[PDB]
RNA sequence: CGCUACUACCGAUUGGAUGGUUUAGUGAGGCCCUCGGAUCGGCCCCGCCGGGGUCGGCCCACGGCCCUGGCGGAGCGCUGAGAAGACGGUCGAACUUGACUAUCUAGAGGAAGUAAAAGUCGUAACAAGGUUUCCGUAGGUGAACCUGCGGAAGGAUCAUUA
RNA sequence: UUAGAGUGUUCAAAGCAGGCCCGAGCCGCCUGGAUACCGCAGCUAGGAAUAAUGGAAUAGGACCGCGGUUCUAUUUUGUUG
RNA sequence: GUGGCGGCGACGACCCAUUCGAACGUCUGCCCUAUCAACUUUCGAUGGUAGUCGCCGUGCCUACCAUGGUGACCACGGGUGACGGGGAAUCAGGGUUCGAUUCCGGAGAGGGAGCCUGAGAAACGGCUACCACAUCCAAGGAAGGCAGCAGGCGCGCAAAUU
RNA sequence: UACCUGGUUGAUCCUGCCAGUAGCAUAUGCUUGUCUCAAAGAUUAAGCCAUGCAUGUCUAAGUACGCACGGCCGGUACAGUGAAACUGCGAAUGGCUCAUUAAAUCAGUUAUGGUUCCUUUGGUCGCUCGCUCCUCUCCCACUUGGAUAACUGUGGUAAUUCUAGAGCUAAUACAUGCCGACGGGCGCUGACCCCCUUCGCGGGGGGGAUGCGUGCAUUUAUCAGAUCAAAACCAACCCGGUCA
RNA sequence: UGUUGGAACAAUGUAGGUAAGGGAAGUCGGCAAGCCGGAUCCGUAACUUCGGGAUAAGGAUUGGCUCUAAGGGCUGGGUCGGUCGUCGGCCGGCGCCUAGCAGCCGACUUAGAACUGGUGCGGACCAGGGGAAUCCGACUGUUUAAUUAAAACAAAGCAU
């Protein structure tokens, strides 16, 4: 195991991995290229998605998910179930009766890239939309926020 | 009678959906069209909007394509190998997209052997003697002879894949979804991913 | 609830329309034509209450009929066809021509205009769409896919078509420095020059303007509409100019011209 | 406490009446599929004429080859249309029986509360209410209550001379 | 619809109507049907007092300095290769 | 004795568009209840890979893995004599109560389920069954859905002229 | 219009409620002369239904031998009205009521790069290109097939918008299907032929008979989709102008 | 075949079985026999000394034949040159069984699927009828060998 968890074959499908037909000087040469789109709004496409082994079909910068209309926030607390994770969302709600706000919270689900590692629990992250990637999966995680405030170098 | 509803499970939150609706048309499913291996019997179904689909119930012809190659032709398929969705639907001998299959390789081998013109089958020395010999050489006063022996090297196929032309049957993908369109077409299987598949089928019993 | 609908109540249509409250119920509804429902302006109401030429439908509905009415080159034979933003129509009975652009406060006020003015339109365009064998394609607020047009033809433009066979001439590119009249929205109908565009990655495109008055305001790209090239309008303008006059204002002109006409 | 009326309660019937949600069994009906073959049209193996070319025929009686309108016997032999019906799947109303839950109700006998009028026994409390009152807990007595242990003064002393 | 502007429905409740000028000679004119309000949530842009929150403490900001590996091309005689 | 001739009605294809909308989604917003404190499941309960169905996106469904989602910031279960909203009554500033009611959106034709035609029905002034109530009958069979406009029955404190 | 009064007490102060006062929506009693607007089977029974109406459709521009009128008009067809009847469109809009339904519906806000859309309006609609039979039409395109309807004629049961059996008939119904688009074009195979030049093999440089496929969507796979600042090598000799 | 054989097949027995419809109407009394009966998967009340009640009750499945998936053991590490008899002891030089793969054996099991049978399938045998109450004794135990198996004696606990 170690390395991959499969039973049909994952490849992106955009490359072929294919290609090598001639054997002249090296029969394989920096093997099956990557693909890689960058999503726009200015948001970096971080190097790990560059130069990675990995292979997602929902990765925002390296699958087919489209970001678009709405960009939030959130708070992260669960590093469960793989390939995605809960966050929390402190906001205030207005009573009109009383002058007084009310606070309120609503936890929600998001796709990961699966470049990451070292993505730390009750750190800030950025949050963007996306269509229906599952049952309760529709926001997809763009770029995380929170490194400084914690351990060594 | 079956829908493909949201309201009919629970929500996130543990709690139950009391349906504010009776069925509707606009959401609605249909029994599986499992395809298997035969004589060709598509039958048809309409759909909403129109746009009437064509689905398929048994095929034995499909446009699989070479992708080294940049050919396809089409071919008849006899047999089903590996499916990773369902064990059951290997012995079922059904046909889904994704679902590893044994095409005939007559289509690709007979072009090999007419565009290189190199020999990708002997075992008795049947026959293809008198085409092979003759094209390589003159036939237009020395133009020919020079391009096909710019082909005579470089030409590549892996005993990966030169086994199974030696054996007549091509591993080989499908790509295009034959419930709803038809069409039991795809790719053949070669490099790296056929080097994976052809371990799964050679351990697969467990 | 299970298909299409087919009647349009009272005032609960738009209110630029004109319309009553004791008219019974009931209120023409568009037959979806080149323009939405809350841009266009129905034919038949054209023809009963903001020309008053007519009393009924009935009046309408055999004028109409009798072939007379001509909207844009090619007469139409439907009571409710939608009309729209730059639109020519043509009384060749009488003799008059109207133009039918937005007023300061947006009513479709009636414009006559000359026949040299009767001739061509302008025209924004949706997105330019290179098409099948290599071919250019547009699309306009009247839904016409031209073929073929000057490629410098990006988005936002206005074009300049003899209402013949098309075929753009004399296009305005758009620019931040050039005429647009505002279409849609609460500054319906005003007109000044850009002077900005605000981009929004991802979301509406917010425009200012700045009028020839001093004033200013801003909308979003969608509805601003090219009018002219400069500071000079390809078309004369309704009394206002399109210049947008507080209630305060205009209620000053109210009081100086009483009992100074009638 | 021979003193009635009303309100609510517990209660053996291991009770009744209605909904509502469901496990399970049976499962009519539509739809998908694998079969199906009442029947309805075309084809070709046959004969004969007339229409035109044709060998034997000067043209014709008639025959051989091809094509056509018509005439009939037979292979119903190869082909398209196709209902009745069936094995199977899917959805599944409804019935029968269980569980669960809800609101409403009959029930001997018992024990509460409220109002009753001019009832019988006592006098517990408010004045040092004639044992100072009250709280907690506990036992007993016809009844209010009495008493034991620790408190409170809302006590009848804001205090008593080393 | 609430508010409110203009208007003599005989007043008003209402309604978005109407006023001239003359037999009519114009082969009619002047106009109306506006505005404010519409939280909370979302978008935008000026203000940065108050209230959250952040930054180099076992090294971090600055100096277009002089060095390596590893690669992605634009185009110069090779027009292209 | 021929070849060319405009105006139109109707027509189908779709990278197509434009309109009419329709459908699953995104963020925030709901009345009373703790004598409802733990709820959700292999039978999809949150997710991952692959896939049939769908007009598509997705546990929508199937397989194979992972063990997960929500909850004291009120989930879950119950109640409403609750269709939601634009609005309505009352009022100094706050508010409290009401919204079936003619506009916008949703559900339905006695309770449920299934489906043909059609772009758009799970339509009921369309069909198929079952259930309850039922109208003709030669006893063999046939037909229906006034929560449309008028009407009558029953219901009631209470609501119009066939 | 930012409002208060009667009531525990021998008398007083106050906490507290009970009762007052006005609007509002439904019912109800009494009364009622005019006019202008105007609610009206929701509350309980989303319970029941007798009876009658509430969804039909024709233009010069799909079908025309009812003989139902009318042509004068019987001749190498079809005056014109024209009810039936086949076809297309319509019944999926309107109206009613609120039984369900508690992030469910709905409101404000956004994406549908994640889909379908009769009709209205704009665009294209010279699609491919390659057979012509026997000794005499391959094939119709200057028009290719049969089928039912109303209509005629026999009936059936007590009955319904129930239908069977028999005889004709049409298409914008169901089907079939053609030189013309007369492809000169284009790319792959591609008999070859021709020159420069290598004895020759060779390379360059040429033009090509044959045959296959033809942007009209659907399905699958592969390719390129920019190059933003520059000067030389070995080495093809190539686009070129300067004398050489 | 238990201290004998032969022939028949009457009644009464003794010991086994089944019976249409009703199902305790029989009788002092469901006395006798009769249903349930194993296992897997769901489900489980009043009461309570919170351990029990409990196999409570009440459901479904079970045959064959063909498959599928899962649950394990033993062994392993280089061409090169000379020496020693590219295989090996040695040297030096390399490999680095580097992610954990490769080869050989090995037992019975558990879950799922297809097909088939006159829907039969714990197919002989072995294998509980349940529920609601009352009286008595706490319980397990003991006794009247040869009519009384209990509500009788014992019993821990309590107390003189």
């Amino acid at each position: 195991a170690d390395i991959q968890t499969e039973r049909a074959y994952q490849k992106q499908p955009t490359i072929f991995q294919n290609k090598k037909r001639v054997l002249l000087g090296e029969t394989g040469k920096e093997k099956l290229p990557r693909y890689y789109k960058n999503i726009g709004l200015g948001f970096k496409t971080p190097k790990e998605a560059i130069e990675g082994t990995y292979i997602d079909k929902k990765c925002p910068f390296t699958g087919n998910v489209s970001i678009r209309g709405r960009i939030l926030s959130g708070v992260v607390t669960k590093m469960k179930m793989q390939r995605t994770i809960v966050i929390r969302r402190d906001y205030l709600h207005y009573i009109r009766k009383y002058n007084r706000f009310e606070k309120r919270h609503k936890n929600m689900s998001v796709h990961l890239s699966p470049c990451f590692r070292d993505v730390q629990i009750g750190d800030i992250v950025t949050v963007g939309e996306c269509r229906p990637l599952s049952k309760t999966v529709r926001f997809n995680v763009l770029k995380v926020t929170k490194a400084a405030g914690t351990k060594k170098q | 009678g079956i829908s493909r509803d949201n309201w009919h499970k629970r929500r996130k939150t543990g709690g139950k959906r009391k349906p504010y609706h009776k069925k509707r048309k606009y959401e609605l499913g249909r029994p599986a069209a499992n395809t298997k291996i035969g004589p060709r019997r598509i039958h048809t179904v309409r759909v909403r909007g129109g746009n009437k689909k064509y689905r398929a119930l048994r095929l034995d012809v499909g446009n699989f394509s070479w992708g080294s190659e940049c050919c396809t032709r089409k071919t008849r398929i006899i047999d089903v190998v590996y499916n990773a969705s369902n064990n059951e639907l290997v012995r079922t001998k059904t046909l889904v997209k994704n679902c590893i299959v044994l095409i005939d390789s007559t289509p690709y081998r007979q072009w090999y052997e007419s565009h290189y013109a190199l020999p990708l089958g002997r075992k008795k020395g049947a026959k293809l003697t008198p085409e092979e010999e003759e094209i390589l050489n003159k036939k237009r006063s020395k133009k020919i002879q020079k391009k096909y022996d710019e082909r005579k090297k470089n030409a590549k196929i892996s005993s990966l894949l030169e086994e199974q032309f030696q054996q007549g049957k091509l591993l080989a993908c499908i790509a295009s979804r034959p419930g709803q369109c038809g069409r039991a077409d795809g790719y053949v299987l070669e490099g790296k991913e056929l080097e994976f598949y052809l371990r799964k089928i050679k351990a697969r019993k467990g | 609830a299970r298909g299409p609908k087919k009647h349009l109540k009272r005032v609960a249509a738009p209110k630029h329309w004109m319309l009553d409250k004791l008219t019974s119920v009931f209120a023409p509804r568009p037959s979806t034509g080149p323009h939405k429902l809350r841009e266009c302006l129905p034919l038949i109401i054209f023809l009963r209450n903001k020309l008053k030429y007519a009393l009924t439908g009935d009046e309408v509905k055999k004028i109409c009929m009798q072939r007379f009415i001509k909207i844009d080159g090619k007469v139409r034979a439907d009571i409710t066809y939608p009309a729209g933003f730059m639109d020519v129509i043509s009384i060749d009975k009488t003799g008059e021509n109207f133009r039918l652009i937005y007023d300061t406060k947006g009513r479709f006020a009636v414009h006559r205009i000359t026949p040299e003015e009767a001739k061509y339109k302008l025209c924004k365009v949706r997105k330019i769409f290179v098409g099948t064998k290599g071919i250019p394609h547009l699309v306009t607020h009247d839904a016409r896919t031209i073929r073929y047009p000057d490629p410098l033809i990006k988005m936002n433009d206005t074009i300049q078509i003899d209402l013949e066979t098309g075929k753009i001439t004399d296009f305005i590119k758009f620019d931040t420095g050039n005429l647009c009249m505002v279409t849609g929205g609460a500054n319906l109908g005003r007109i000044g020059v850009i002077t900005n565009r605000e981009r929004h990655p991802g979301s509406f495109d917010v425009v200012h303007v700045k009028d020839a008055n001093g004033n200013s305001f801003a909308t979003r790209l969608s509805n601003i509409f090219v009018i002219g090239k400069g500071n000079k309008p390809w078309i004369s303008l309704p009394r206002g100019k399109g210049i947008r006059l507080t209630i305060a204002e205009e209620r000053d002109k109210r009081l100086a011209a009483k009992q100074s006409s009638g």
